């Protein structure tokens, strides 16, 4: 793992993308190296972790929703609408179908708390929608304020029961939501 | 339209590839050609990332080398495998392997069959083994002369050479220094435990092997005492502030005397864990981690000179020379963890740095050489040079058998299977004679390297190295003269010659049995 | 059986089993619980209140084979119970063989079905 | 016409297509086959290159578009998972009497009469082969095997290095004897690790009386030799134990936070003395250990290996003797670690290689094993001296399981070419022509033998046939049936006293193999391709 020198370690961050060039850390390993920088700019780096807490801490501000609610008809207008300005929603319509219900009901409640930032609801479609098809058993129709900005109706959209935890955080937030710490498209396979 | 393989499938046949593939060896075997012997040439070669590597051993040359050619491919992997294994020996055994393969060539043409060729070859590998242990002589161990002599034979083809008288001592320390008994048996050499730092501009004789460990970090806080005299070290691995743990936590305050209590609390734990590391008292503390505010404060109360983040190589190494061991949770820190036998600490400053020296320590297990120079190029090759030193230093403790240089052993072994194969017959006694006066190139490329006529010196070297014991005669490269070698005393370890001529030989059989290529596809 | 949403085995749950010396068999599919009841005469299990030695198959032998290095396959052999169901397993070459092999195999059984349904 | 939208190719068109094809991959194949045909040297788009001999690493590595050499290249691949050993003589036997009876076919005969006689004729080869031609490996004790290993490397980069190798390899096959059914031998191969090296000569490759996992001491303070080894397999991470997915805890007082913190190591700690306690020397665990644990470990004076492989773990557990734990927890609710579930090994060493360290398990008291340790020039004459290697294991394992031997260098296929040719005189009807070109397909193996030597084939074929027709026809010259073509000479030799065997094993199968992808390959009538 770690028995490795500085030669090996610098050819390591040489070969892994170009270099971490000292300014892209988050508020962790630039706190622990924390002796490689040099001493000569201590202004600017004490600037760049001064803006960087002011994003942290209103990061933080904004993240208070932590896991889904799930919501009925009568106040569907309220958190579809009325969610709040440069906030959008998720709107999962389920019901107690065992596959395609159970896997999304299960992933939603990891992301919405690995993503204490974006609102997670979910309803049953027999009293959301009056008389719903209920063919397309998934249902998650993003709301960006009012407004449509995605749709997954089909099964076959989401590929079916073989859905992984994390490809549905990319599914999500191909249509322009919270920014993704994974790569590739199809999460691999 | 209609196909069978691949569109962008290519395939070669016949002794075309055959040819191709030895003189894929051959060139491999002509960039280097010039790099061998006392009187050997540096080359510079230019890093697609900038940099500039200006060096004389042939690994060095051709780990910068990328061919599209296997057959120049596999010639690579042989001289990192020849780097690898002992050390030294890598431009002997390119060029065996070429002239053994140019040889061979000769007898593919005359509509030989390849597999003849080969178990000549591996009767000539074995035969030549045989009478290379022939004629090896015992070292004196315990003789550090003759190992100071071993050191030079091993360093006098390299740009260091001239402070051999030098650089030959620090090799000895060094190798002397990390020689361990494991538990019970199992006696090791390892150069995990023996770092060479560069430190660019002053002198190069200044460069010196330290009784101890040096280390490029610097004291936590500037009241700490910068000079230790007799420290008692502990090594930490774990962190010494307050972190979070694993599991999710949450806590949650209803009252009004709980976060500031939660506060204390941390405060508490920091002054607790500090309290069971001075409680032992120590001196000097090493940790890999960070160090709390808090926590430097409470170990410096009691007067501990506090290091910083440290990389677990440089830990392990001053846990091996100071004696001490590596404890991650402080309250199980023992006596016999503490680090005594450290004769001092000191933290210099060199040039605009910190360094910081644990030097003076009793019987270390582990060292670190200061070497100091003029360039960052030239503490590399110097380094580089020094490793090889090392590695053939490690090969002589390890194998008490010495054979000598200058191509004499080169002869003498080709003149001895000459001699047996004079009396076989068959059809496989012709490529046994190629192997014989292919092992033959070395003293020629040293009577080229140092400007003399090879024909005549060379004619009579092989004349006069017929009788009368002289398997110890040699070429002098640096006079281009015939000498025996017990005089001009060069004398390199069996082990580098017997591997030397095993790769060579076994690269020959890898690149002689192969005659088709299939070049183009998907991986799988 | 198969339970997606609920590890229907854990570490502590089969190193319990493989304690008592007993053989555990995992993953099997919700649509097969129908032929391997009718196959080997057990009776679903749901609850473990349930779980009695009454509706519990027996066979005479239960045996993990392997292909000559071809795969691996589970035979439970000497039902107490015959029920109405057989299996077939086929062997071949390459995977296009083995295909046609069935439907010649599903051809003929279809024409002994079509004897069996008018007889003429 | 037909609306399909797609290319049909019907009638004598096709089939001189896929005729082809299956003629282009035995061509490819062939140039590598007997102890005297060379090897081929594949590199790849992106450049690695891999030295290689035998024909299913040739046919996996190289890709095909077409059906009728996709199924030659599946043949080669399942005659090594079956067998391991003949994979370019299949396919060699298998397109080349794909040819002939294409062949065949072009005379307007049905290929329904051609696949007959290619059925009848596999029968009655295997049932020559079965009858007058095996010899029983029971009087020959310790050199059968030796000469089956030896036959089996000669064709390889190991070929006469043999004397070293067939010796350790029957000895490595002999360190996994096993009984499964209280009567019938098991020889597990695969159980015995190879590993890689690029130091010394070929002379240097080590056959280690034990396991030998290629890992590192968890920590370098630890001890690297253990003089009486107490090995405890684990399969669970020794770290800080994190709660779970669904237990979380909740604090309201302080005063009970930081306890909790100490059991979130306490725990873990326990259990190391717990595995300590009874004198356990050597811990091989699956998971990850973590640095306290690792200091646990060094201070106990024991030797700690993380991240051990499964198959590796599996085996050190079945050889030392030692009962592998998913976790501590016994029949009642307390955890408990038992003496009685250590293995015993009588040394463990971290051993040196050419740059690295590698761990030796050294006689394990339980049953005997062993593992082998090649050492070449570089890596790629290591791992095609590992394809060898893994091809003599499979040849010695299927002689020492089938006792049972065959004369090798083409005296099966000549013997059974020249009965075939006396064959289909039995029935008499027009598929007897079938059975007669089966008969001269029978004769590719020879031929290409002495082909690869640039010996004269045509007057060492005719002379195998002339002894085979001698040994038929005269009862008193049996003897001359095990005859085959030597190359040292160019002469036919008696191939059953000079010591060339293969197991009946591979020359059976590979007949069934062949016949059965000619037949599925041969029944193509038209080929509809459709468009992407
Ligand atoms: N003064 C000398 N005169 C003649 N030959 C020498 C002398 N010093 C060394 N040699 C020979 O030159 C060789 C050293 O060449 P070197 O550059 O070390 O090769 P490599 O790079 O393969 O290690 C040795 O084989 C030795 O026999
Ligand atoms: N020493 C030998 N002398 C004569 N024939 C041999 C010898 N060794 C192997 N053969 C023959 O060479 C044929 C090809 O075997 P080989 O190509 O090495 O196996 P594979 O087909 O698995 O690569 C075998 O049928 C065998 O009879
Ligand atoms: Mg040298
Ligand atoms: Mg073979």
């Amino acid at each position: 793992k770690e028995l490795e020198e500085e030669a090996e370690e610098e050819q390591r961050i040489l070969q892994q993308s170009v270099v971490k060039t000292y300014e892209d850390m988050t508020l962790e390993e630039l706190e622990d190296h924390e002796d490689e920088f040099n001493e000569e700019d201590e202004r600017a780096i004490e600037m760049y972790r001064r803006r960087r807490l002011a994003e942290w801490k209103a990061t933080k501000l904004k993240n208070k929703f932590g896991e889904v609610l799930e919501i009925s008809g009568k106040d569907y207008v309220q958190e579809v609408t009325k969610a709040g300005e440069g906030l959008w929603v998720i709107l999962h319509l389920y019901k107690q179908g065992i596959p395609l219900c159970a896997l999304i009901n299960q992933h939603l409640s990891g992301l919405a708390r690995k993503f204490p930032d974006v609102k997670f609801i979910k309803a049953i479609s027999t009293t959301c929608i009056p008389n719903y098809p209920d063919r397309n058993l998934p249902t998650i129709f993003v709301y960006l304020e009012g407004d449509i900005k995605a749709q997954f109706i089909g099964p076959l959209v989401f590929g079916g029961m073989n859905l992984t935890r994390d490809e549905l955080e990319w599914k999500l937030s191909e249509s322009g939501a919270i920014m993704t710490d994974l790569e590739e498209n199809p999460k691999k396979p | 339209p209609v196909l069978v393989l691949s569109q962008n499938t290519k395939r070669e046949s016949g002794r075309k590839v055959q040819s191709g593939n030895i003189n894929a060896a051959k060139t491999i075997a002509d960039i280097i050609r010039t790099c061998l012997g006392p009187k050997s040439m540096m080359k510079m070669l230019l890093d697609p990332m900038g940099g500039i590597v200006m060096t004389n051993d042939g690994n060095a040359i051709l780990r910068e080398i990328q061919v599209q050619h296997p057959a120049a491919k596999s010639m690579i992997e042989i001289s990192r495998t020849q780097d690898e294994e002992v050390g030294d020996g890598t431009t002997s055994v390119i060029i065996l392997a070429g002239e053994m393969l140019s040889v061979a060539e000769h007898f593919l043409e005359q509509q030989m069959h390849p597999t003849v060729v080969i178990s000549a070859y591996r009767k000539a590998l074995d035969d030549m083994i045989s009478t290379l242990k022939k004629i090896s002589i015992p070292v004196d161990i315990s003789d550090s002369d003759m190992m100071l002599n071993i050191i030079n034979s091993s360093i006098t083809t390299k740009a260091i050479s001239r402070w051999s008288s030098l650089a030959c001592n620090i090799a000895l320390d060094a190798v002397k220094m990390v020689q361990f008994e494991e538990n019970g048996r199992k006696e090791i050499d390892i150069k995990k435990y023996a770092r060479v730092e560069k430190i660019p501009g002053g002198i190069i004789e200044d460069s010196c092997v330290l009784r101890g460990v040096m280390i490029n970090k610097d004291v936590t806080h500037p009241r700490m005492r910068r000079y230790i005299k007799n420290p008692r070290i502990v090594l930490l691995d774990s962190s010494l502030e307050y972190k979070k743990g694993e599991s999710q936590t949450d806590i949650e305050i209803t009252r009004e005397e709980d976060f500031t209590r939660i506060l204390q609390m941390e405060e508490e734990y920091i002054q607790q864990l500090c309290e069971d590391i001075i409680q032992l008292k120590p001196d000097v503390v090493i940790t890999e981690k960070g160090i709390s505010d808090l926590a430097q404060h409470y170990l410096m109360r009691a007067n501990i000179t506090a290091i910083r983040r440290v990389r677990k190589t440089d830990n392990n190494r001053i846990a091996r020379a100071c004696g001490a061991r590596i404890v991650s949770r402080p309250e199980e820190l023992r006596e016999d963890d503490v680090g005594t036998g450290a004769g001092l600490l000191e933290i210099k400053k060199i040039g605009d740095e910190y360094f910081t020296f644990i030097t003076d320590c009793k019987d270390p297990k582990a060292c670190t050489i200061l070497l100091r120079g003029a360039s960052k190029e030239i503490l590399s090759e110097v380094e580089r040079n020094l490793q090889d030193a090392m590695q053939v230093c490690r090969n002589v403790l390890l194998d008490p058998q010495l054979v000598p240089g200058g191509g004499a052993s080169e002869m003498a072994v080709a003149h001895a299977l000459t001699e047996k194969s004079k009396a076989m017959t068959g059809v496989e006694q012709w490529p046994y004679r190629a192997v014989a006066q292919a092992l033959e190139v070395i003293p020629r490329t040293l009577i080229q390297n140092c400007g003399a006529s090879t024909i005549r010196l060379l004619t009579s070297l092989r004349a006069k190295h017929t009788q009368e014991n002289c398997e110890t005669w040699g070429v002098n490269g640096e006079t281009g003269t015939l000498v025996d070698m017990k005089e001009l005393g060069i004398w390199e370890p069996l082990a580098v010659k017997l591997q030397t001529y095993k790769t060579a030989v076994e690269t020959a059989v890898l690149l002689l049995r192969i005659d088709d290529i299939v070049s183009g596809h998907k991986k799988k | 059986q198969k339970s997606i949403l609920r590890d229907a085995l854990s570490d502590l749950a089969l190193h319990f089993l493989n304690k008592m010396k007993i053989m555990v068999i995992k993953d099997i599919e919700r649509e097969d619980i129908e032929f391997i009841c009718k196959t080997i005469g057990t009776k679903p299990v749901a609850h473990i209140d349930q779980f009695t030695a009454d509706m519990l198959g027996s066979a005479e032998l239960a045996e993990e084979v392997n292909l000559n290095g071809s795969g691996k396959l589970l035979k439970i052999t000497g039902c107490a119970s015959p029920g109405k169901t057989v299996t077939i397993v086929v062997r071949g070459s390459n995977k296009l063989v083995i295909e046609e092999a069935e439907r010649s195999i599903h051809d003929a059984l279809c024409v002994i079905r079509c004897l069996v349904k008018k007889r003429a | 016409p037909l609306s399909v939208f797609g290319d049909r190719s019907t009638g004598e068109t096709i089939r001189s297509q896929n005729v082809m094809a299956a003629a282009s991959i035995a061509n490819i194949v062939k140039s590598s086959l007997g102890p005297v045909g060379l090897d081929k040297m594949l590199v790849d788009d992106i450049g690695d290159v891999t030295i290689t001999n035998d024909g299913a690493t040739i046919l996996k590595l190289l890709e095909v578009e077409h059906p009728a050499a996709k199924v030659l290249c599946e043949l080669a691949d399942l005659q090594d998972k079956e067998v391991g050993d003949g994979t370019t003589s299949v396919v060699i036997i298998a397109a080349e009497l794909l040819k002939n009876a294409d062949e065949l076919v072009k005379q307007k005969i049905h290929p329904t009469s051609v696949i007959s006689g290619y059925r009848l004729a596999c029968k009655e080869a295997v049932r020559y082969i079965n009858e007058n031609l095996i010899v029983n490996t029971d009087e020959l004790g310790r050199d059968c095997l030796i000469n089956a290993a030896k036959t089996s490397m000669s064709s390889k980069i190991i070929g006469i290095n043999g004397d070293f190798f067939a010796n350790m390899v029957v000895d490595a096959v002999l360190a996994i004897k096993y009984t499964d059914i209280r009567g019938q031998p098991r020889y597990p191969v695969n159980s015995v690790n190879i590993l890689k090296a690029h130091g010394r000569s070929q002379m240097e490759s080590m056959l280690i009386s034990g396991y030998a996992l290629n890992c590192v001491v968890g920590s370098q303070g630890m001890p690297k030799r253990i003089v009486n080894a107490k090995i405890a397999c684990l399969d669970f991470s020794l770290q800080k134990t994190k709660m779970k997915l669904g237990v979380q805890v909740v604090i309201t007082d302080p005063e009970k936070l930081d306890q909790i913190r100490q059991r979130e190591s306490d725990i873990t700690k326990e259990r190391i003395q717990k595995i300590l306690a009874t004198g356990a020397n050597v811990i091989l665990t699956t998971g990850g250990i973590d640095d306290m644990c690792l200091k646990y470990f060094v201070e106990a004076g024991a030797m700690a290996v993380r991240r051990v492989l499964k198959r590796d773990l599996k085996r050190i557990a079945k050889a030392s003797g030692a009962t592998i734990l998913s976790t501590l927890a016994n029949l009642e609710g307390e955890e408990t670690f038992e003496a009685a579930m250590l293995g015993q090994a009588e040394e463990v060493v971290q051993e040196r290689i050419c740059d690295d360290e590698l761990i030796l398990i050294k006689n394990t008291k339980a049953r005997t094993s062993a593992s082998i340790i090649l050492r070449g020039a570089n890596d790629f004459m290591c791992d095609e001296m590992e394809r060898s290697l893994h091809d003599a294991l499979c040849v010695v394992k299927r002689v020492l399981e089938s006792k049972s031997v065959v004369p090798g260098g083409g005296a099966v296929e000549a013997a059974l070419s020249i009965y075939l040719e006396n064959y289909a005189t039995s029935m008499g009807s027009r598929e007897q022509l079938a059975i007669a070109e089966f008969a001269r397909s029978l004769l590719v193996i020879p031929n290409t033998l002495a082909v690869n030597a640039a010996q004269d084939s045509t007057d060492l074929v005719a002379k195998l046939r002339a002894f085979h027709n001698e040994a038929q026809v005269n009862p008193e010259r049996k003897n001359l049936k095990w005859i085959g073509l030597d190359l040292s000479n160019g002469k036919p030799r008696d191939n059953k006293q000079a010591g060339v065997f293969e197991p009946t094993i591979v020359k059976v199968k590979s007949l069934k193999f062949a016949t059965e992808a000619a037949i599925t390959i041969l029944r193509i009538d038209d080929l509809i391709k459709l468009h992407p």
